[PDB]
């Protein structure tokens, strides 16, 4: 139900109650619990810019 | 390539090529980390030797190709690469990410479009690219797919393009990287595969449905 709305606010992976936001290897789940951060200059999926 | 537009500096790092002996490019890839590249078994068939080139030249340690693929349907068309010397990251090198699978089935698969890359032919009966390109590809819903196509569709397949618009993969692209793009992250979705020639009427692009394999390429990369 909750991850089919806006993916329930998560940046990247979200399971369901309540929302659980995750995030792909090299990055860090935010404070927040929803935001992923990454942990260096060359993160997956991310454009060099 | 046909159709689409390049690639500014930047912005499809993931793009590996595989390239023979002379240093010519018959086949793409995507970069996965330091390490590993995906490809497409169907291109382990199409040189004697090769190796992968980024952005600097990488041989290959170790080619870890599916125990299913079939030369006659394509069916589980994927191999991995592990190279020999680790890739540097740099500007116009790194890697896509690999989504987690329920994710991605329910997620990535459901948005509009994708993207495919390459430095293969500009047209079906043309040249190859000096410059990366990139093309924007709807997905297809499955059942219009198979209504399209004189081959089978299976399980481990997607269809990707469009049905006149002159806009396509082609020789060249195959084994290249098909990305979904999240909030501006760029998540693995797919493997150029095969098609009936290149943008004809009537076809679509089809590919290698990576979700089908998340586990498999987890397992291969150790
Ligand atoms: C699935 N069956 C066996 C019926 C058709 C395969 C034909 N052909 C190849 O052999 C590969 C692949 C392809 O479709 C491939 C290819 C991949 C994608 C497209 C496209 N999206 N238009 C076209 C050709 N060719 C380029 C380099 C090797 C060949
Ligand atoms: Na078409």
């Amino acid at each position: 139900k909750l991850c089919s709305l806006d993916n329930g606010d998560c940046d990247q992976f979200c399971h369901e109650n309540s929302v659980v936001c995750s995030c792909a290897r090299g990055y860090t789940l935010a404070d927040n619990g929803k935001a992923c951060i990454p942990t260096g200059p060359y993160p997956c999926g991310k454009q060099t810019l | 390539i046909v159709g689409g537009q390049e690639c500014k500096d930047g912005e499809c790092p993931w793009q590996a090529l595989l390239i023979n002996e002379e240093n010519e490019g018959f086949c793409g890839g995507t970069i996965l980390s330091e390490f590993y590249i995906l490809t497409a078994a169907h291109c382990l068939y199409q040189a004697k030797r090769f190796k992968v080139r980024v952005g600097a030249v990488h041989e290959v340690e170790v080619v870890i190709k599916h125990n299913r693929f079939t030369k006659e349907t394509y069916d589980f068309d994927i191999a991995v690469l592990r190279l020999k010397t680790p890739i540097t990251f740099r500007m116009n090198v790194a890697p896509a990410c690999l989504p987690e699978r329920d994710w991605a089935e329910s997620t990535l698969m459901t948005q509009k479009t994708g993207i495919v890359s390459g430095f293969g032919r500009t047209h079906e009966k043309g040249e190859q690219s000096t410059r990366l390109k990139m093309l924007e590809v709807p997905y297809v819903d499955r059942n219009s797919c198979k209504l399209s196509s004189s081959f089978i569709i299976t399980q481990n397949m997607f269809c990707a393009g469009y049905d006149t618009k002159q806009e396509d993969a082609c020789q060249g692209d195959s084994g290249g990287p098909h990305v979904t793009r999240f909030k501006d992250t760029y998540f693995v979705t797919g493997i150029v595969s095969w098609g009936e020639g290149c943008a004809r009427k009537g076809k679509y692009g089809i590919y290698t449905k990576v979700t089908a394999f998340l586990k498999w390429i987890d397992r291969s990369m150790k």
